[PDB]
Parts: structure tokens; C-alpha cells; sequence
């Protein structure tokens, strides 16, 4: 698995990071590594995706970069609303297809 | 044998001269020769290019993915194989050739399909 | 809208088997890869299988490889998922998604961009 | 839909139907006629002596190793398959045809050298 | 170079033209022109069709499981490629080519029956 | 009446090798494929070779799949084992017999019809 | 291996059931798999193959059945000339090919 | 004359990168494979990675073969090898070679007929 | 690797072989096995390759040959100017593509 560990958080307006640690070839090698925001008992929403993209719907808080075999999720301004688990995922050179990180939670 | 030597011989064992065959295929009054020329080379490009559309190009034996059907003049396996000739078999199928025909060309579409799919994945 | 409405479900005994299914619209079905995701109960989320857009090619995830099917119709928008063999190892939310490989005409995406809510399954 | 009938859809949409237009490719005042069916074969020949070049002789879908220039009248790509017809798609990149070729054939032979580099590692 | 260019050139140096000579191949009285190149056309297929049937049928350059017998004009490994041309290659060995091609015909129909032998277990 | 009849065999060392054959009639030799089965002192059966009926198709359990060699001669009526490198694992009965696969024209069977009554080899 | 456990038996007359079980893709997949009757020093009798059938020369007093991964070989009303060790074999998915069971020796 | 000629080396931290180059003359460079091959300080000799003459096919001993890049240049006559994220493993002297696998048409070797004198690469 | 074990040694005008194991199927299916004279700071000199030649520039006084799966290199009278490591290597199938023995140090 990918791992982003336990747990980030802050103040509301302060911006955070949240980490996702990968080996050697899955994120190394693809860029295709997405996030998402995790709801206690909802669906999870997609926030990024490839290493900088987001679909629409998403803000502007919501932005992304990665280097060597590690990607992150950087909220511009952390809202009360973030409160939410995030996972991070990557294809995973058509062997395992997707690799789920552990998620991390966001506490405001 | 010889070219059609294995004409009376059970499908099975004509199965191996299908060499011997392939080879005599290629190998104003003058105008009528020249015409039957170019319409034999004709045919002979229409039988190929059954062949490259059905995904058996250069073979000439090959495996496909379409099932024989039992309404298609069911006769067994090692009946078919060993005690009838190929034109029995002609006769006995005849009226099938182009429903087969078109389950081979549509089960060569799905697959160069699915190929091009897999060819894109990182 | 986009909608993948998952049904099915409940609680099997390990070494059973029970089918899912999801019906969706808001988009061409057609036009899109389909996949399986599991939420097991802590652990969030998990791939299991992926079904292109055909209903031709399908993956899994080894842990399932022997014992799952996924499968589409077309014509009904919907997507299914049959699981045979069950183990107590299983016992997840089971969740319809779009997204993953593409048809290699356009963009192909791996990743997911719409997702269901979820079955859940007991084993 | 028959021969020619997606002439108007799009580009994705047509590759559905390769196999019906291939198919009709084959499907003194004589002696023009006959001319004309002797050059239509030589142009038949010419486009599968190409595909025979190019690595792909057998398939009506193929892929290479030849990257896309953006300089090809770049178009983006789902708006080249969604958005246009083949009929555009051979005026947008009509100059570029030549060039495509020639580096269609390159990218072959030096497949072919290494291909047969490997089968004499013993 | 150009067309035959490398006739001149060794065996090993020429067989990077492969392409440029596959490509001159095919680009009363007029009924004697028409006859020219009907012939012509003929030819052609007669290679193509025993590069089909010796499996070789997409590839300019191909390999085979014929071994090379010694009494075919043992003329060493190096000298052949890097002190000999092709033309004095097809000297050197004008009487075994119908040889070879026999063999090359039988160490084929022995590869796809294996072939179609492996495909049926399952 | 069909006879599958081996011979060769004896007590060879560790390290040394010997040849198995077998002899057979009643039959189109030409038609069948044939394999060689080890019935090891108190294992009973397992399987070590098995050959094509042109004599072109080998395939080997790995244990004797660097060191031994099933071949055919269909002029003779002739099946034979070579085996090198032999070990006392090897001790066992080699029987003879017909089945395994087929022509792929023939309705393949994935079974032994007949069996000789096997070459005692000692390691 | 497959595995039939020892052992049989029966009176004169009595059915016995000869079992054989295998893992998943062996039996489970393939139906090829057949039955052996073994004699103390003989070499072995084709009895069932396939799943049901029998060669010509076996008697009705052979039969058998598969589900699952597991195999059986049933015989009727058994003899005393039935007293020999019996063996399944199935196909191994061009892989190993034939897998024998370990055998099971039947007493009348 | 044959001579292979090594440059580049150097100490550089694990976790690093750095490039070697060798140039080479008295023979035609594009006639021959080349290769690298490790002297670590007390094992001699391993080999580490072959290109073919014409710089298309590259082969590599695993425990290089997610970080080395082996690459020639036929016009400048040189061949170069990129180690990245190197370990103190790695530390060895690194000759540039002649020799291993040919063109098939011209009496492949299968061993190494030039030797330069190496670049010491610390790590 | 390939084992060639130390040492070996002679004085001068004796005959010496140095020997070189190998396994199974490298050294046993490979007729491919060379050896090379490594001086004590300087690029080594091959000396024999396949398994019994030698390239110009090597003296009469090397000469060697493989049985089963063990090489040899023999060396016919020794000299002083021998006192080299010696290393044996061979093709190993496309899979490794080389193996070098362990080298083993020859005394006058
Ligand atoms: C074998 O051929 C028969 C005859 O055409 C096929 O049966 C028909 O299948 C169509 C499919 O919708 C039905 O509408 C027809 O009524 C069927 N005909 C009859 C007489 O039942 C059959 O499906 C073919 N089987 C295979 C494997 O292709
Ligand atoms: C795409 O096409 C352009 C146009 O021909 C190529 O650019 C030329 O590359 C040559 C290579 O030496 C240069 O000399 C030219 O000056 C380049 N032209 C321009 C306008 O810069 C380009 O390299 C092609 N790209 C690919 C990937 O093939
Ligand atoms: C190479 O060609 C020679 C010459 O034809 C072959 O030798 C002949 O083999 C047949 C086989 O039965 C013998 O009957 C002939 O008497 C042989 N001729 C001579 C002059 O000895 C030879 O076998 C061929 N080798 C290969 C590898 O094909
Ligand atoms: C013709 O029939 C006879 C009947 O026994 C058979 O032996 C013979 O081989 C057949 N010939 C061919 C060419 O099949
Ligand atoms: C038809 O196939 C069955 C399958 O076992 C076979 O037993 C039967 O003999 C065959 N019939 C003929 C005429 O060959
Ligand atoms: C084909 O149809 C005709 C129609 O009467 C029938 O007589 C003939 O036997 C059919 N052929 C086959 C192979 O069924
Ligand atoms: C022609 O254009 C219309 C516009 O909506 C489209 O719906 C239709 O499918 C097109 N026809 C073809 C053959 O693409
Ligand atoms: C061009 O490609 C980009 C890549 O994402 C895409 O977003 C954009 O919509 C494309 N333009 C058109 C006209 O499709
Ligand atoms: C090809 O060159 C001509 C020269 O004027 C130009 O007008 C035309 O648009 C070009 N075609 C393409 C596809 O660029
Ligand atoms: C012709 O022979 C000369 C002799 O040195 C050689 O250099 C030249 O390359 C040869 N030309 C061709 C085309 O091989
Ligand atoms: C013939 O082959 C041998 C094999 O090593 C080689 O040494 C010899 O030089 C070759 N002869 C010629 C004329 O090339
Ligand atoms: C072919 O046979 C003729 C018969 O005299 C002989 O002169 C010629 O040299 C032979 N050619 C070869 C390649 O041996």
C-alpha cells in the first residue's frame, strides 16, 4: 500500500499537508495519482488526479505536486468542512492496477 | 501423392498436403487468355484477404475463437475427421460457409479491439 | 446528474456466494471503464476489479482472482459484480465507480471520477 | 450501415466498420476494361506491400513505434476522434503523409535488426 | 544509395536495403504491355506465397529452424557476410536453392501441427 | 490385443544413467500418445513423461525435467526413456502406456488406456 | 497430490464408496479424472475416466461422480475380486499434467 | 591499437548519481558490444551491464538493472554508463569492455576480447 | 558464481591448473568459458575462450578444457611473470548473461 500517515491538522485558514509515501516504480514511474475526500459514511469525492489536476467542483484550496516516489495534497486554507479522511491512489503498472494508500485524517 | 492426390483421402490425412495445393493455385483471340489470368489472380487475392480479415494471415492452418455450432451439420469429431473426405465435408456444411464466414470476421473485430485497448495501458 | 445506484448486498455465510449490481445514469454507460472498490470496515478503500467499457477485458486484484466476476450490459447501464467463495476477509462496503483504464481514443484517465455509494456485504 | 456508410460519422465511430471497406477494395474497347482491373490490382498490392513493411501485415488495426509529432497538425485527441470525420483527417494531415511513412519504414527495420540480434543469444 | 545501391555493397552491408528493392517490385500491341505486367504481378505473388508458407510471411528478414548443411557451399560465417556480395552469394549456392526451399516448406508443417497441438490442451 | 511390453531396467549407481524401452502392438502406434508412469516402492503412481504421437511434443514433470528424455520411433513400434543423472528417488516400476493427448482432430482423452507391465529400476 | 484416504471396505455384495479429493483448479476445472484398479503386482486397470465412464471390459459394477473438488468411485455390490488399491488421476492444466492421488486400498 | 579509455569516477554520497565515459580507438567502434564490468575492492570481477553494437539493445545484472542506464555513441566512438541512486555496494572499479554478444552474422563471442583500465567509483 | 578455488601454486618450469566449478546448466550447457590473467592493479588479459582457444598475443603456455560441469585452465610450465589471479567466466543462457568465477591467485 501507499501510506500517508496519521494525522494532520490545524487551525480553520491555516493551510496543511497531507503526505503519500509510495516505493520505488508505482509513483515513481506514473503520474497518475489521485486523491480524494473521504465523509464519515459518504462516498468519497475526487480531488485531484494525475499529480496537479482537479476536476471541476473542486476549489482552489485543493492543489497537489509530486516528487521522487512521494506525493502530497496541499489545502491552500483549511475550512471546517475539510474534516474529512483523505486517501491518496495510483495505478500501479497494469500488475496490481490501483494501490490504495492507508488514508490519513484531517482534523481542524 | 501430387497435387489433389489426397482428394479421396480422409479429411485428417489431407490435412498435411495443404502445401501441395497452395502451390498450384499461382502455378481478339489473346485477349481472353490474359482476362482469365487476371481474373484467377483475382480470386486468389479475394481468398487471402478472407484470411487477413479472420486474424489468419499467414497460416495455413489456424485456430479461431468462434464455437462450432451443433446445428452446423453436427457429425461428430472423429467421424468428420477420419472416415469422410473434404469434399464431403464441403458438400455437407455447404450452407453454413456464410454464416461462418461472418462469425469469423466479427470474432477478429472484438479482438484487435481488446488488443488496442491492453496496447495502452501504462 | 451522475448516478451509480448500487443494490444487493447483505449478510452471506463464509464459503457462500451473493451477486451485486449497480445501475447508473447521467452518461453514456457505454462511454466508460467501470470498477469495483471495497471499503472493508477500517480500512477505507481497496481495488478489486476493473471492467473496460466493452465488457470485454477484465482485472483483478489477485486476493479475488479466482473467486469474482465483473460484468456489464449495455443496454440495461448496468454493471455487475459476482462473488463466489466467500471469505470473512470480505465483509465490506462494496462501491460502483467510473473511471480507471479507457478505450486508448481518448484520455485514458486511472482514476476514478464517479463513485456510488455502496453495497454492503457481510461475511 | 454498408460500404461507405460511415463516411460522415466520426473518426472513433468508423473504425467499426475497417472490415466492410476492405472487403470492397477486391469485390479494341475490352482491352480498357481489362486495364482497369490489372491497375486496381496493383494499387491493392501497393498498400499491403506497405503494411507488410510497416510490421503490420496482417491486421486492420495496428500500432507502431513512432511517436505523434505535435508539429502533425496537432488537434488534440478526443477532438480528432470525436469531432471529425476521416474524410478531414486526410486534409489535416495531408502534407504530413510522406513524412509519416518514410518514418513508419524506418521504425521497422531497426526492430527487425534487433529482433534478430536476440534469437542468436544461445 | 537508391535502388540496388548496394548491389555492389557485402551481403551484411546490403541487407539494410532490404525495403528499397521490396519497393521497385511492384512501382495488337498494347495488349502486350498489359501482358507485362500481369506476369509481373504474378511473380510477385509466387515470393509472397512461399514466404507464407515457410512462416515467414510479414518480415523482410526472417528465421527458420533449417540448419545450414556444410555441403551448401561451406564458405565460413564472416567471410560470407563481410567478403561477398549478393550476387556472387546467389552463385555459390544456385544448385541447393531448390533444397533449401524444400526444406524450409517441411520444417513449417512440422511447426503448425505443434502448434495446433499445443492449442488444444487444456 | 493391444501389449505394451518394457524392457531394460536394472541397478544402476547414483549418478549413472540408463535407457528404458518399450515395445508395442495390437495397435496403430502411429495414433497414439504414450507416456511413461512411476510406480515408486509404496507411492504407487507418478507421472513422468509424456510424448506426442509424431514424436515432436515432449512434456516432463520438473523433477526429471533436466535429465530425462522421451522418445519415439514410429517405423519400430519403439517408445524409450533415457535417463541421466539418475538419484534413488528414481527407484521405482516404469510402465509404458498409452493416452494423455491427443491430435487435437480426436477427441482428446487426458487418460491412460493402457499400460504395460513396467521396467524395475533400482538407484 | 489428490488425495483418497485409506481405507475401504465391505462384505460381499455390500456398495463401497472410494473417494478422492483435490484442491481447487485441478478437479474443480478439469473433468478428467479418472480411476484406476491396482492389483498387488499387476499393473493397473483403466476403470473410470472423464467424470462417468467407463471403458469397454469394466462392468456396471463401476460407476462414479464429481462435485466440488472432490471425486468418488462407487462400486455397486463388491466382489472379492475387487481386493486391489484404487487410484485417481486428473489432469493438471498443461502445467504438471497428471496428478496421481495417493491411493486407497480396498478389503472385502 | 586497441585502447578503451575510462573517465569520470569519483567519490559521491549514497543516495547520488554520476556518469562514466569511455572512448575508444583502433578499431571500428560500431563493429564491436561492448560492456561495464565491476571490480568491487576484493571481488575482482562482476559483470554489470551489455550494450550491442548499434546501441539498441541494452541487458542489465539485476541489482542494477532499476538504476543504470548503458548507452554508446557510434560517431563520437563512445560508450557511457549512468549509475543512479547508488550504494556503497557499488564501490568498485569500472572497466569498459569489447566482447560478449555480436550481430549474428558474424561469430558471436560471448566473451570479452579488450579491456580499458577502469574508473574507481567510490560510494 | 563460479568457483575457482585458492590456490595454486609451482616453481618455475612445472606444469600447474588452476580449476573452475560451475553448476549445472552454465558451465554444463555453455561451451563459452573464458579466462582471463589479472595482474595486481592493472586490467586483466584474456587468455582462453570457448573452451580451448586462445587469441593471438597468449603463449603456448596456456591452454585448458571443460568436462561435465568443471572447467580447467592449464598452464604448461610456469613462469615467474604468471604470478597473476586467475579468473574464470562464462555465458550464462541470456539470463545473467555472464558469470565470473571467484578468481583464485597463482604462486611461482
Ligand atoms: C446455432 O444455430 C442455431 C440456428 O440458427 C441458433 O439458434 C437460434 O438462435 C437465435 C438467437 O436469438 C434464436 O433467435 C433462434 O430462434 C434460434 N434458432 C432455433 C432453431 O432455436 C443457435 O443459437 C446457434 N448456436 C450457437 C452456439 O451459435
Ligand atoms: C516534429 O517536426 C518538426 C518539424 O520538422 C521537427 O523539428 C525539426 O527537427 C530537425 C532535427 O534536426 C531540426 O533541424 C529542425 O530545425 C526542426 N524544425 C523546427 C521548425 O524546429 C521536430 O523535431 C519533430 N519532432 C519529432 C518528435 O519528430
Ligand atoms: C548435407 O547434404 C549431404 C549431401 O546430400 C547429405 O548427405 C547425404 O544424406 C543422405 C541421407 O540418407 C545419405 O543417403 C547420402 O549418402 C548423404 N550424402 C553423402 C555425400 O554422404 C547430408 O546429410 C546433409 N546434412 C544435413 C545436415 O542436412
Ligand atoms: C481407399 O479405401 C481403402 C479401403 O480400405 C483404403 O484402404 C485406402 O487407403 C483408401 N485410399 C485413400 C487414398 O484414402
Ligand atoms: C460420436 O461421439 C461420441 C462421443 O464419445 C462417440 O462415442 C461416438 O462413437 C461418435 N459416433 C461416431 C459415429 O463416431
Ligand atoms: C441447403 O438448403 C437446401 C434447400 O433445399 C437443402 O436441400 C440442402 O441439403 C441444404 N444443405 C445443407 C448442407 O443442409
Ligand atoms: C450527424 O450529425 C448529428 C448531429 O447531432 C448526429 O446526431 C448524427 O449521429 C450524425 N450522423 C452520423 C452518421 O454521425
Ligand atoms: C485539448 O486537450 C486537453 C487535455 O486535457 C483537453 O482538456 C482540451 O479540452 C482539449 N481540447 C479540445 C478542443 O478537446
Ligand atoms: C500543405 O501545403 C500547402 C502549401 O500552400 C498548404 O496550403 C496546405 O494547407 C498544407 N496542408 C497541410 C495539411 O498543412
Ligand atoms: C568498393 O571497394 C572498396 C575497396 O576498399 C571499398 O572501400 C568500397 O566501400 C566498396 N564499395 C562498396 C559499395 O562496397
Ligand atoms: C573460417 O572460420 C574460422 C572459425 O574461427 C575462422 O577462424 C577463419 O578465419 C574463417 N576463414 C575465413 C576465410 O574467414
Ligand atoms: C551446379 O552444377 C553444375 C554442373 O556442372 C556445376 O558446374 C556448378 O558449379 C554447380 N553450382 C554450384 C553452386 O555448385
Amino acid at each position: 500500500a501507499l501510506t500517508q500517515p496519521p494525522s494532520v491538522s490545524g487551525s480553520p485558514g491555516q493551510s496543511v499537508t497531507i503526505s503519500c509515501t509510495g516505493t520505488s516504480s508505482d509513483i515513481g514511474s506514473y503520474n497518475y495519482v489521485s486523491w480524494y475526500q473521504q465523509h464519515p459514511g459518504k462516498a468519497p469525492k475526487l480531488m485531484i488526479y494525475d499529480v496537479t489536476q482537479r476536476p471541476s467542483g473542486v476549489s482552489d484550496r485543493f492543489s497537489g505536486s509530486k516528487s521522487g516516489n512521494t506525493a502530497s495534497l496541499t489545502i491552500s486554507g483549511l475550512q471546517a468542512d475539510d474534516e474529512a479522511d483523505y486517501y491518496c491512489s495510483a495505478y500501479a503498472g497494469r500488475q496490481t492496477f490501483y494501490i490504495f494508500g492507508g488514508g490519513t485524517r484531517l482534523t481542524v | 501423392l501430387g497435387f489433389l492426390g489426397a482428394a479421396g483421402s480422409t479429411m485428417g490425412a489431407a490435412s498435411m498436403t495443404l502445401t501441395v495445393q497452395a502451390r498450384n493455385l499461382l502455378s481478339h483471340w489473346g485477349i481472353k487468355q490474359l482476362q482469365a489470368r487476371v481474373l484467377a489472380v483475382e480470386h486468389y487475392l479475394r481468398d487471402q484477404q478472407l484470411l487477413g480479415i479472420w486474424g489468419c494471415s499467414g497460416k495455413l492452418i489456424c485456430c479461431t475463437n468462434v464455437p462450432w455450432n451443433s446445428s452446423w451439420s453436427n457429425r461428430n469429431l472423429s467421424e468428420i475427421w477420419d472416415n469422410m473426405t473434404w469434399l464431403q465435408w464441403d458438400k455437407e456444411i455447404s450452407n453454413y460457409t456464410q454464416i461462418i464466414y461472418g462469425l469469423l470476421e466479427e470474432s477478429q473485430n472484438q479482438q484487435e479491439k481488446n488488443e488496442q485497448d491492453l496496447l495502452a495501458l501504462d | 446528474e451522475v448516478q451509480l445506484v448500487e443494490t444487493g448486498g447483505g449478510l452471506v455465510q463464509p464459503g457462500g456466494s451473493l451477486k451485486l449490481s449497480c445501475r447508473a445514469s447521467g452518461y453514456t454507460f457505454s462511454s466508460f471503464a467501470m470498477s469495483w472498490v471495497r471499503q472493508a470496515p477500517g480500512k477505507g478503500l481497496e481495488w478489486v476489479s476493473l471492467i473496460n467499457d466493452r465488457g470485454g477485458l477484465t482485472f483483478y486484484v489477485d486476493s479475488v482472482k479466482g473467486r469474482f466476476t465483473i460484468s456489464r450490459d449495455n443496454s440495461k447501464n448496468t454493471l455487475s459484480l459476482q462473488m463466489h467463495s466467500l471469505r470473512d476477509g470480505d465483509t465490506a462496503v462494496y462501491y460502483c465507480a467510473t473511471g480507471g483504464m479507457s478505450s486508448a481514443l481518448q484520455s485514458s484517465k486511472y482514476y476514478f471520477d464517479f463513485w456510488g455509494q455502496g453495497a454492503l456485504v457481510t461475511v
